[PDB]
RNA sequence: AGAGAGGGAACCCACU
């Protein structure tokens, strides 16, 4: 829905797991769109900053990843529509990827850029 | 362009190379002198 | 040090100064005339 | 331009009365520039509606109401080229639109009818653009224009009886190019309505005056039809170049290049359109006393032998004038021009000149004798880089034009469309027929 | 020009529309002001004074505005731009002034005036010559493969877009045309925005008059002449195939300057070049079908006449055929474009102004330099 | 699969086009009117134009009608091509920075103190300003006594100073900048801005040796040149063939008696001959002088280069002598005999004796 | 006795 859009260009952050592009206020007042549940980072800006990325490249305004090769590539096609980032630069805590291997949901790295 | 340059009636080959302008030279109106021989012109002060 | 311009349509005559906006004191006319010089001018009569 | 055909430049039969025959650029523009005729008058254009209205209350028959049956043996009746319907009487409505314009009840003057008799059509323009010129209308062998109209013609100023009053009467109508194809017109009324041997005894209209067939600069040529054609195109030409008071307030404008006479006069042996040219007003040229004589040999080959004597006493001594403006230009503060009198060890670049001829501000006061390179105007640019030293703002100054000399007759001080400081300075020169 | 043309241009202008709640523009009645310098004050600006100063002896324009977004809101004299006045002319300073008056301005009376003062330089507008709109002419393209070509430069007077000239050209191929069944010579029609040649039975077709009758009634007006239906024959043989006034359309909207996608969105194309580029001087109306069909039917009457010789060639340099575009004309022509020009900068500015969501500042929308 | 299509923009505005498309798609989602693309793509550092991820063109058209940020590519798209559609999402990637921003734009700062905030960060600068003379530049040092003479927005405490738009410097300016408003990676800064605040030369024609391998004692002149694994083609003595060797293999080893120029260091610029070739210690003699030079082999080079190593003028007069005697003009030129007198009624300049002239 | 010059392009009217 528009509650997942970002209002303005300001702060603009992108989450460590889905990649997901939002603005601060709406990740401290909504949390995760699609996996909050499993990151629990509303009701607190120090999870925000822990799980999100102040560095990102390239968006993608994916509409239907039922039906998109793009969503294929990024493997983002399970997931809701929304904004996405293509690079992303950041890596949660052990704590967190233990966390969430416990609860059976290992931490692909989104950072899919050629580093040299 | 550099081929506009040169291909015209007004670029190096005709217009500067063949036909340029050339120091030591003169233009005024002719009038006519029977007083003087048929290989000599009257050439004003101001021009010699 | 001043110089002397005639007031174009005014045809009264005013200072002016350097680096002054051109305007008359009557009725602001933009157009100044510069007066006549003041040295000698000699003319053969031919 | 440069084109080798021969059909867009040539003097066609319809340029009669229009244009002027003679007058043309005699370069590569022969016939393609033309200038108007005297008389000949563009057609300004109205509205159509009121001729549609007219029409409609006759019996014109609409396109949008009739059978393709009846069509063929009436006449199709066209305004400004879109075909609004048939009527079936061709006459007694041409004689009633006629009637009409000569009278101006509905149908401007400028609008024209053209009755296509050998195929069956009428149509009629009302275009802006047409080129027309006012003809007599002769009803019989007999003109309209009687003697009443003389004398009520001749006390103007009295009883108001103006043109366009003669124009109401229907004596005088305007006729364009295409009333002209289908018009039987009078040369002039004493030959050709008196009973002879007869042309055509069938005349429509009557020209007011043959001489008004030539334009402007062809009607102050004497005896125009005793010279030759090219000899009446090159007078055209050297007409609109002859020296002269080209206007009464030249003290005022401050015109580039502009060539005055000391005395100019009429001519001697004048026409009769050049009082309405108003070519004895504000002539160009003197009445001189020739001889066609073969003598010492200096009027060898198109050239004249002159009078020193005469010369001396006025004989042709014209005057020219030429103007020079110059603004200063308030900008980024990297080059700044102002008016000032440049000085040698302040300003850079100053070019070898007398700069004192230049008064306090910059400016030559009129009534100053300069020559070639002499400066008349004192304006000095900054230099941006007078601080990136002890040589400051550059010299850039315009000269009086080199080779050419005289006083400076007056010089005026303004502000331009940007409200800078602006100058026009305009230099006399008298110059001594040689 | 000043006095009617102007207003004629302003008045058929389109209302420009806006679509969010709508908002539609007018422009209904102009005001020309006295040329006028300023900064500064309004004061009259004498043309000696701007020629002088190298001033432009130009007049301001005013005019009205009303916008409906409905809730209409009118804004009288607003300034559109300056435009430049001739001297002598009815809106000049110095009309109908005596030579006194004119000799205390500095100003001769001998002057005629005609001129415009442009930045202190005076210019005159040289009558331009153009062959005469509206009018059928019959020509001989000797060269070409056209023995006989008509053409008629339409243009509808007050009307922003140019003339747009059709031709009615018959094929010449005097004999055989290069085939062995092409006998006799086909007339063909050149009509605007379409690139290939269209036959000319093929328009009429698509002009809604089925019958071969019919078409033979618009072109030739007698029946008891056999001669020259049996020279349009070959013509009317051509296009036997195409009956219909939906296969003729569509045949019309092939080869067109902007091809057609599918038989749709073709038929509505042809159907637009037959409305409004061919003969608009006789109509751009949905009833104009007849009266289009009547004058084409004079242009291939007319062309056929020519190539009977009954009536002889039209002549180019012929001054019946021809028109002097003055000052008004080419002032008019000129201000056509540049009006349209200032129109499209407004749409551009409320485009802009309305996507923000807020109301646009039409003094900020109409700029003057565009038109000035 | 569908593909993407490229669709011009408005320059500067691609994430907000992409931002708007989303919403215009959640929008009309529900609505008779859908929008049937799949994704919109506006990358990070290609400016211009956007993509969009369709199987057709005409769904493009009909899912960009009413953006007035793509009217450019409104009536036609182009499509990216198969093979290159993984291009499209392909993303490259005390100390010392160079601010983004104003006048101090890519200017070497020394980071004094790094904030632990992690939004702004103590930078050491060199002023770009004209200390308010000119505006109502380059580096130059902070004259604090030039300031406070002219005055204006100025603020002293000692060497400490507040100045033209909260400016702060010390002794040197110190002003917080964003971490985000300055490059920290990939600014080396030089010598001279160390003042403030290997290596492979291998040019064509040069002789090289080769001092290790198979291939040992082989000199040969340059021909190309490659970065850092060269793979040369030297043209060795007695042998037609290429060979291959790279830089580290290489040695710029010259014979004694040739053209020799350095290249950096404390030698550069002078040119002249070597004498006697050691192991590493090259010694040489210059053209200039004749004092000993010792180099390095690497710092030599063959270049076959020369080294470098009057009061009557301006004054309206009176002939008052002669046949011209009563005119009045303006001396032009002048001599000591004669002077040039530009006439005030003729059109005629000409030149009279000086004992003719009397002055006004 | 302090010593050189620059614009450039475009388009109109004429001149032989
Ligand atoms: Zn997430
Ligand atoms: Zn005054």
């Amino acid at each position: 829905a528009l509650e997942t859009v970002p209002k303005d260009l300001r702060h603009l952050r992108a989450c460590l797991l889905c990649s997901l592009v939002k603005t601060i206020d709406q990740f401290e007042y909504d949390g995760c769109d699609n996996c909050d549940a499993y990151l629990q980072m509303k009701g607190n800006r120090e999870m925000v900053y822990d799980c999100t990325s102040s560095s990102f490249d390239g968006i993608i305004a994916m509409m239907s990843p039922e039906d998109s090769w793009v969503s294929k590539w990024q493997r983002v096609s399970n997931f809701k529509p929304g904004v996405y980032a293509v690079s992303v630069t950041g890596r949660l805590p052990q704590g967190i990827v233990r966390e969430l291997k416990s609860r059976g949901v290992a931490y692909k790295s989104r950072d899919t850029a050629i580093k040299t | 362009s550099l081929k506009q340059r040169l291909k015209g009636k007004e670029g190096r080959v005709r217009g500067n190379l063949m036909g340029k302008r050339v120091d030591f030279s003169a233009r005024t109106v002719i009038t006519p002198d029977p007083n003087l021989s048929i290989d000599q012109v009257g050439v004003p002060r101001s021009i010699a | 040090q001043p110089m002397i311009y005639i007031c174009g349509e005014c045809h009264t005559e005013n200072e002016i100064k350097s680096r002054d906006p051109i305007r008359c004191r009557e009725c602001g006319y933009r157009i100044m005339y510069k007066k006549r010089t003041k040295r000698l001018v000699v003319f053969d009569a031919r | 331009r440069d084109g080798k055909l021969a059909k867009p430049r040539q003097l066609h039969n319809t340029l009669w009365g229009m244009v002027c025959p003679a007058e043309t650029p005699e370069g590569h523009a022969v016939g393609l520039v033309k200038n108007l005729a005297l008389m000949a008058y563009i057609s300004v254009g109205s509205q159509p509606s009121p001729i549609l209205e007219f029409l409609e209350e006759w019996s014109m028959e609409n396109l949008e109401e009739i059978s393709p049956a009846a069509i063929a043996d009436a006449t199709k009746i066209f305004v400004n080229g879109c075909w609004v319907g048939i009527h079936k009487d061709p006459e007694q409505l041409m004689n009633t639109l006629r009637k009409l314009r000569r009278q101006m009840d509905i149908i401007v003057s400028e609008v024209s009818m053209i009755r296509d008799i050998r195929e069956r059509e009428i149509r009629i323009y009302t275009d802006a653009g047409r080129i027309c010129r006012p003809l007599l209308i002769v009803e019989k062998q007999k003109l309209l224009l009687k003697k009443r109209h003389i004398d009520q013609l001749k006390e103007r100023e009295y009883n108001n009886y103006s043109w366009q009053d003669l124009v109401a009467s229907g004596v005088v109508e305007y006729i364009d190019t295409l009333e002209e194809e289908t018009v039987m017109l009078a040369m002039t009324p004493d030959d050709l309505q008196e009973k002879e041997v007869a042309y055509c005894s069938t005349y429509t209209h009557c020209e007011i005056h043959p001489s008004m067939i030539l334009g402007v600069c062809a009607s102050i040529i004497p005896f125009p039809d005793h010279n030759q054609s090219p000899r009446n195109t090159y007078q055209s030409a050297m007409g609109k170049q002859a020296m002269g008071v080209y206007i009464t307030n030249f003290h005022v404008r401050m015109d580039t290049l502009a060539h005055v006479l000391y005395y100019p006069q009429k001519p001697l042996v004048t026409t009769r359109s050049m009082e309405y040219l108003r070519f004895r007003e504000l002539p160009a040229g003197i009445n001189s006393i020739v001889a066609i004589a073969s003598y010492t040999g200096y009027n060898q080959e198109d050239s004249v032998i002159m009078n020193r004597s005469a010369v001396d006493r006025g004989f042709f001594r014209s005057v020219f004038y030429r103007s020079y403006k110059e603004q200063e230009s308030k900008k980024g503060f990297d080059q700044e021009e102002v008016f000032e009198k440049p000085t040698r060890e302040t300003c850079q670049g100053m070019r070898h000149a007398i700069y004192d001829k230049l008064d306090d501000d910059g400016l030559i006061a009129p009534g100053v004798r300069v020559s070639g390179d002499d400066v008349i105007i004192g304006k000095t640019v900054t230099l941006p880089e007078n601080e990136d030293r002890r040589y400051t703002k550059r010299d850039c100054s315009t000269f009086l034009r080199t080779s050419e000399t005289g006083i400076v007759d007056q010089v005026m001080v303004t502000l331009n469309q940007e409200g800078y400081k602006f100058c026009k300075i305009r230099v006399r020169s008298v110059r001594i027929p040689q | 020009f000043i006095q009617m043309s102007v207003q004629r241009i302003v008045e058929d202008a389109p209302p420009i529309d806006l679509q969010p709640p709508r908002y539609l523009l007018k422009f209904e009645q102009i005001y020309l002001s006295k040329p006028t310098h300023w900064d500064g004050a309004p004061s009259p600006m004498m043309p000696n004074e701007a020629r002088l100063r190298n001033l432009t002896y130009s007049a301001p324009l005013y005019v009205d505005i009303t916008k409906t977004v409905q809730l209409q809101t009118q804004h009288q004299k607003t300034f559109i731009g300056k435009i430049p006045i001739m001297l002598r002319s009815t809106y000049c300073l110095l009309n109908g002034l005596t030579d006194r008056d004119l000799c205390e301005l500095n100003e001769c009376p001998l002057d005629p005036g005609g001129y415009f003062i442009i930045n202190g330089s005076e210019k005159v507008l040289i009558a331009q010559e153009k062959m005469a709109t509206n009018t059928v002419y019959v020509f001989a393209k000797k060269d070409s493969k056209y023995a006989y070509t008509g053409e008629c430069r339409s243009c509808l007077e007050n009307s922003s877009r140019p003339t747009s000239t059709i031709w009615v050209s018959m094929l010449a191929r005097g004999g055989q045309g290069a085939k062995k069944s092409a006998i006799g010579q086909r007339i063909v029609a050149t009509l605007p925005y379409i690139k290939q040649e269209v036959p000319i039975i093929i328009v009429f077709r698509a002009l809604g008059f089925v019958s071969d009758r019919d078409i033979l009634e618009h072109i030739i007006y007698d029946f008891e002449d056999p001669e020259m239906m049996e020279m349009v024959k070959p013509s009317l043989d051509e296009a036997f195939v195409i009956q219909e006034q939906n296969v003729a359309l569509n045949f019309i909207g092939s080869r067109g300057a902007k091809p057609g996608v599918t038989k749709e969105k073709r038929i509505k194309y042809a159907k637009e070049v037959l409305q409004k580029e061919m003969l608009p001087h006789v109509g751009v109306s949905d009833f104009c079908e007849t009266k289009k069909a009547y004058f084409l039917g004079y242009m291939v009457h007319r062309l056929l006449l020519a190539a009977l010789g009954r009536r002889e060639l039209d002549d180019r340099d012929h001054y019946g055929n021809k028109r002097l575009d003055l000052a008004g004309p080419l002032l008019a022509f000129l201000f056509r474009g540049m009006f349209k020009n200032l129109l499209k900068e407004v749409r551009i500015y409320a485009q802009k102004f309305i996507d923000r969501g807020k109301d646009f500042n039409l003094e900020l929308a109409i700029k003057t330099r565009i038109i000035s | 699969d569908p593909n993407l299509w490229t669709v011009k923009c408005k320059i500067g505005e691609e994430r907000a086009t992409a931002i708007s498309l989303m919403r215009k798609f959640i929008a009309y989602q529900f609505t008779d009117t859908p929008l049937q693309i799949k994704s919109v793509v506006a990358p990070e550092h290609v400016k211009g134009y956007i993509y969009v991820e369709a199987y057709k063109q005409t769904h493009v058209k009909q899912a960009i009608e009413g953006v007035g940020n793509l009217r450019l590519g409104y009536w036609n798209q182009q499509m990216v091509p198969i093979k290159e559609m993984t291009d499209v999402l392909k993303v490259v990637k005390k100390s010392w920075v160079r601010l983004k921003r104003g006048i101090y734009k890519d200017d070497i700062a020394q980071v004094d103190y790094v904030e632990p905030s992690q939004n702004t960060i103590s930078l050491k600068m060199i002023p770009r300003i004209d200390y308010d003379r000119i505006k109502a530049p380059p580096q130059r040092l902070f004259d604090a006594e030039k300031i406070r003479s002219l005055g204006g927005d100025v603020a002293s405490d000692g060497d400490f100073l507040i100045f033209e738009g909260n400016r702060y410097s010390r002794k040197f300016l110190f002003k917080s900048f964003a971490m985000s408003a300055v490059i920290t990676e990939g600014v080396k800064p030089t010598l001279s801005e160390l003042e403030k605040f290997r290596e492979h030369n291998f040019q064509p024609g040069d002789n090289v040796e080769v001092c290790e391998g198979e291939l040992i004692n082989l000199q040969g002149k340059i021909l190309s040149v490659d970065g850092n694994k060269i793979t040369i083609m030297p043209k060795h003595e007695d042998l037609k063939d290429m060979l291959e060797f790279p830089a580290q293999e290489l040695r710029k080893y010259f014979k004694m008696g040739d053209h020799v120029k350095v290249i950096a260091g404390r030698f550069e610029g002078d040119t002249g001959l070597i004498v006697r070739v050691e192991e590493n210690f090259v010694i040489l003699f210059s053209d200039l002088t004749m004092h000993e030079l010792k180099v390095l082999p690497r710092d030599l080079q063959l270049c076959s280069e020369t080294a470098s190593g009057n009061e009557l003028i301006g004054q309206t007069v009176r002939i008052s002598q002669g046949p011209y005697k009563g005119y009045i003009g303006v001396v032009k030129d002048a001599t000591e005999s004669t002077a040039r007198v530009e006439l005030h009624s003729t059109c005629q300049t000409i030149s009279v004796d000086r004992q003719r002239l009397t002055t006004v």
